[PDB]
């Protein structure tokens, strides 16, 4: 159940999550900040051009092993 | 558009196996001939912070034409106007098909880490950033917390 996709941070490095499709992007943010202390509402993550909502799952969007997200912070 | 699709299937291929660190991109719907694309602001610049986002339009006749691009957030910038249309060369006259939508975006990343300002677009902003520096990246972090944060 459990997968790996890569989060990559805008003029920054990629960083590695384990998730499972069912995981809200809320969910993604929190591991993110277990890795990179970065809090949450910092936190905008995006895909294909797309910002995804928070409330949603990585299944609602499609997203699936390997994918590479965006991580904007500021 | 078949060879103009075929070619646009390989940039959006490229990024996904070689993901750019400047910018990310994909079709809007079902459609690979319309594009939204999300930069960030260049690292200690009056937009660090801010995320952008664009819209991409091919023409039929790409990778010889250049393609559509325009900001859809507003930004506070002397080449770039309240319609989201940018004075770029390489989207007009200096387009070539050995470009791709990734070089265009970091060159426009480029472009607002060093504003022109003897292309005008917006002649008020132009002259702010010749005139004073801070006013202008006041004005530029304004816009960025308002309207891209």
């Amino acid at each position: 159940d459990k997968m790996q996709i890569f989060v990559k941070k805008f003029w920054g490095k990629t960083i590695t999550l384990e998730v499972e499709p069912s995981d809200t992007i809320e969910n993604v943010k929190a591991k993110i900040q277990d890795k990179e202390g970065i809090p949450p509402d910092q936190q905008r993550l995006i895909f294909a051009g797309k910002q995804l909502e928070d409330g949603r799952t990585l299944s609602d969007y499609n997203i699936q092993k390997k994918f590479t997200l965006y991580l904007a912070y500021g | 558009g078949a060879m103009a699709l075929k070619r646009i299937q390989k940039e959006l291929s490229d990024l996904q196996r070689d993901p750019p660190a400047h910018c990310s991109a994909g079709p809007v719907g079902d459609d690979l001939f319309h594009w939204q694309a999300t930069i960030m602001g260049p690292p200690d610049s009056a937009y660090q912070g801010g995320v952008f986002f664009l819209t991409v339009h091919f023409p039929t006749d790409y990778p010889f034409k250049p393609p559509k691009i325009a900001f859809t957030t507003k930004i506070y910038h002397p080449n770039i106007n309240s319609n989201g249309s940018i004075c770029l060369d390489i989207l007009r006259s200096q387009w070539s098909p050995a470009l791709t939508v990734s070089k265009v975006l970091l060159s426009i990343c480029s472009l607002l880490c060093d504003p022109n300002p003897d292309d005008p677009l917006v002649p008020d902003i132009a002259q702010i950033y010749k005139s004073d520096k801070e006013k202008y990246n006041r004005h530029a972090r304004e816009w960025t917390q308002k309207y891209a944060m």
